[PDB]
RNA sequence: CUAUCUAGCGAAACCACAGCCAAGGGAACGGGCUUGGCAGAAUCAGCGGGGAAAGAAGACCCUGUUGAGCUUGACUCUAGU
RNA sequence: AGAACUGGUACGGACAAGGGGAAUCUGACUGUCUAAUUAAAACAUAGCAUUGCGAUGGUCAGAAAGUGAUGUUGACGCAAU
RNA sequence: GUGAACAGCCUCUAGUUGAUAGAAUAAUGUAGAUAAGGGAAGUCGGCAAAAUAGAUCCGUAACUUCGGGAUAAGGAUUGGC
RNA sequence: CGUGGAGGUCAGUGACGAAGCCUAGACCGUAAGGUCGGGUCGAACGGCCUCUAGUGCAGAUCUUGGUGGUAGUAGCAAAUAUUCAAAUGAGAACUUUGAAGACUGAAGUGGGGAAAGGUUCCACGUCAACAGCAGUUGGACGUGGGUUAGUCGAUCCUAAGA
RNA sequence: AUAUUGGCGAGAGACCGAUAGCGAACAAGUACAGUGAUGGAAAGAUGAAAAGAACUUUGAAAAGAGAGUGAAAAAGUACGUGAAAUUGUUGAAAGGGAAGGGCAUUUGAUCAGACA
């Protein structure tokens, strides 16, 4: 059978978790990462897959350092200490 | 020597047992009134095989 | 009451089966605080659990 | 399984921290709209693919 | 609470209500129509002697393929049933309602139940499974019951 | 062991409206029309005539200025050599 | 292995456990395949025969390359039938 | 233990005694079985089922690539003491 | 005729109750439709002159959502099999203990492990939902506890290969 | 001078008004599916204020009935109003193998205007 008894033999992975990405696409016996292809240093993005690039790109996280830029280009880049 | 339980951890922190179990069965509740809208909404587009093969020709 | 514990640990303790343990009766307030390992240990000695003798295979015929 | 990795051991811990309800403190505060833990998983129901 | 059509004074009555019951709504409701315009003392020994299964319950809507018997003569229906489930939440709320009657100030001794209904009630939903991998919904029916108790007169 | 009766639990396909016949005519084989025969609540188990019963049935013919797989000394080109 | 004796002629006492034979068509055989309608006389098979190639090569690959399979090879061999 | 045997059947250690139940025993079914006399007359067709079956002894043809055929066919026996 | 919005206007209606909804209650119009009374309800809404459009549904094997007859029906029938007494409990065909009968019958319904799963392990409490019956029970609900290595494994080596 | 559906900050609209408008008004690229690429939802409103139902009583309990809060529980966290399909109770009426509909009138109910 193809089908329900052929389902049981389903017990190996052949996908792992990304470092870069944290999610199930690290392949094993190709090693590269089917959403962000890892030990190359591009992320995939394909313009084609625009609402793959809303899942990924900037915003979706925490942006530690670069939510700050912008209050930190409004006073002009500045330094010491404040005042009284 | 326990001087601490969960219990009175949550009593330290306001609600009480009371409280606590009737609170409690309210989200049982809500997780069925959701769970049912789930079955409900499904049972159309659940049976919608892409490949059914129709064992019956002879 | 619900001994489904002691007689697994009567067992374990015993050194035989589940299936060769007696609780008795008569005693199962007494057996439900038995939820320690020792307080086994005690129950067998006073006779309160028993291990039952096996259940016999002869050889005679053959 | 048993002879597993850290990092699944870590992703596993995270899961049972996560594996409890609502605090009900919660639904005592004053422009709540929680009601329920929507996010809750069991190992009957939905196996966490990792 | 507001209840159902009831043609009564509420001084010389006295109510009972079971919402969000789970039994069947079909049999509850000829369990109902059973006893309508009944006196309670009569109902509560027929209620029991349909437990020790003699006095059937007549199905006379929801009464499609069912078997027959005898029990059912006395009602002249010759189909009938003897639903524990719905017998049982009725008679609790029979019980709530005398409570209820007493403590206004009624006399049991001539109570008849004016008006019962039941309802349906939201459906509680589970998958059953069938072949070719498909599925299809096995759900209860539940009822609400809601009764009203008053004293005769003229 | 089922079916059957009972306690509990409890779906589905299908559904214009629905459900007694004969003859007529009619989209040329009426559940409904027309003329007649008739016609008395509510129903249980079965049944496989009918409902031109239902279904992600089989093939047969045709049209399309719709295609695809394959072949060739079809037309137009091509890697390679 | 043998002999008496015995029994409602039973007795591999239950279980377990080959139906046999004469002829024809066909494929030699064991083996493989249409997972979920075709296990076959189809496929493969050993065996027979042909063809190309003596390495600056024969067959094949790659977008290309200071690139590759046969090849850790060399006609009692590789490749194609 | 039987037995050639990890077969089948029965038991010891260990484990379980879980699968919605009760009553009744109509038809039609599913699975299993029996059958007078005849014995494939059924049927597209011996499909299905039945018969045979183990071990010991005797005896075993055509044909043959001499290796097989062959458990050929076909007959007898089988316990207990 | 009607609908959503726009510009003007009635110094328009309105918490002493706007809109909406129900009404085999009434009136007007051929009709599209408008108007009134009553009940319910609780905050905005209309008439006239014009502007503007995502403007009027019985259908499309229409889309989404919900609901019915079928129907308390088909049915919950593989895996040899359950029974008695007591305890707990509101409540026991199904929980626990004991007694009995039985099965798997060592290529097991046993004891352990690889993959994989992820705390399902164990205890206390508990039964709204789940366990296609039930449930005082549970792989469920809630709260917690629990995995100890110089010697077992990875780690180290290389294989086909990358 | 020019371009700009991205990013930061702002102002507005004869726009949509929760099956609409971004897929997302809400813990939305969330839950969930799939080996993976990728796919991808649903879900808004108590009330001015929780004052979120003290206490009594029947029940094993959920709950019920009273009581109470409130302007209103015909607002009781399954909460704004709360349609229809579908359903229960009461009441009226009818009913020999359908029902419904058109014209006409009887009978019952109901409305009328009262010319007061
Ligand atoms: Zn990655």
């Amino acid at each position: 059978g193809k089908g329900t008894p052929s389902f049981g033999k389903r017990h190996n992975k052949s996908h792992t978790l990304c470092n870069r990405c944290g999610r199930r696409s690290f392949h094993v016996q190709k090693k590269t990462c089917s959403s962000c292809g890892y030990p190359a240093a591009k992320t995939r993005s394909y313009n084609w897959g625009a609402k793959a690039k809303r899942r990924h790109t900037t915003g979706t996280g925490r942006m530690r350092y670069l939510k700050h830029v912008s209050r930190r280009f409004k006073n002009g880049f500045q330094t010491g200490s404040a005042s009284k | 020597r326990r001087t601490i339980t969960a219990a009175d951890r949550r009593m330290v922190s306001g609600v009480t047992e009371k409280q606590y179990k009737k609170g409690m069965k309210k989200m049982q509740q809500l997780e069925k009134n959701a769970i049912n809208t789930q079955i409900r909404r499904e049972i159309k587009r659940v049976n919608f095989q892409t490949h059914y093969r129709d064992e019956l020709l002879q | 009451a619900n001994l489904r514990t002691q007689k697994r640990l009567a067992a374990s303790v015993v050194g035989v089966g589940k299936r060769k343990v007696w609780l008795d009766p008569n005693e199962t307030s007494e057996i439900a605080q038995a939820n320690s390992r020792n307080a086994i240990r005690k129950l067998v000695k006073n006779g309160t659990i028993v291990k039952k003798a096996v259940t016999v295979h002869s050889k005679s015929r053959t | 399984a048993a002879q597993k990795s850290f990092r699944i051991k870590q992703k596993m811990a995270k899961a049972k921290k996560q594996n409890r309800p609502l605090p009900q403190w919660i639904r005592l505060r004053t422009n709540n709209t929680i009601r329920y833990n929507a996010k809750r998983r069991n190992w009957r129901r939905t196996k966490m693919n990792i | 609470a507001r209840y159902g059509a009831t043609s009564t004074n509420p001084a010389k009555s006295a109510s009972a209500r079971g919402s969000y019951l789970r039994v069947s709504f079909k049999n509850t409701r000829e369990t109902a129509q059973a006893i309508n315009g009944w006196e309670l003392t009569k109902a509560q020994k027929y209620l029991e002697q349909v437990l020790d299964h003699q006095r059937a319950i007549p199905f006379r809507r929801f009464n499609s393929s069912i078997g027959r018997t005898a029990q059912g003569k006395e009602f002249g229906v010759t189909k009938a049933r003897w639903p524990a489930k719905s017998v049982k939440f009725v008679q609790g709320l029979l019980q709530n309602a005398a409570a209820n009657a007493e403590a206004k100030g009624l006399d049991a001794t001539k109570l008849y139940v004016s008006h019962i209904q039941v309802n349906q009630a939201p459906k509680q939903r589970r998958r059953t499974y069938r072949a070719h991998g498909r599925i299809n919904k096995y759900e209860s029916s539940p009822s609400h019951i809601e009764l009203v108790v008053t004293e005769k007169e003229e």
